[PDB]
């Protein structure tokens, strides 16, 4: 899934003094991770998760038809509980709490 | 001068797989790429000439060996 953008960057670490191997390297990182920009960009002007791959970080959860009625009334645990951050996904420059 | 001369444009078929660091019929590199045996059949002169060279040869080899080995490996961005 996500895991691509790790192993370019690992890869780009070993070429990083190769002029060419790095552009190449580095063109191909940007064009890959746009899509993950625009999930980003969406989410953060737009407050808006569109893409149903579950790739994005930001994973909101849909309720279970069983308790819709009970997460109606405390809707405290729906918007604190059921959007989460999925750690696994995570670059390097997200991996800082505050962030 | 041809009757009274024996040696093996037969060599100059052979000699750019030799330059290019690669096998020959009648030259073979041997003990890693470090050394290359000129075969029977090429009297004095010639040898000497060769020697000269196929000095080209054996060092573009031991680069190529170089270039192909620390490629991707080296970390440092100097080198």
């Amino acid at each position: 899934g996500g895991l691509l953008l790790q192993v370019i960057q690992e890869r780009m670490v070993y070429y990083k003094g190769d002029p060419t191997s790095l552009d190449f390297l580095t063109q191909l990182f940007d064009i890959v991770s746009s899509d993950y920009i625009g999930m980003l960009n969406q989410w953060l002007l737009e407050g808006v998760i569109n893409d149903p791959f579950d790739e994005f970080m930001i994973r909101e959860k849909r309720v279970p038809d069983s308790f819709m009625e009970i997460f109606q009334s405390k809707s405290e645990y729906y918007w604190n509980e059921l959007f989460l951050i999925k750690i696994d996904g995570l670059l390097n420059q997200f991996q800082n709490s505050t962030i | 001068i041809e009757p009274y001369y024996d040696t093996l444009q037969t060599i100059l078929t052979y000699l750019p797989y030799t330059m290019l660091g690669s096998d020959s019929k009648i030259f073979t590199f041997s003990n890693n790429y470090t050394r290359l045996e000129i075969p029977k059949d090429i009297n004095n002169s010639f040898s000497s000439l060769l020697r000269e060279v196929f000095e080209f040869a054996i060092l573009y080899k031991q680069l190529a060996i170089v270039v192909d080995r620390y490629k991707g490996t080296l970390v440092s961005a100097i080198k």
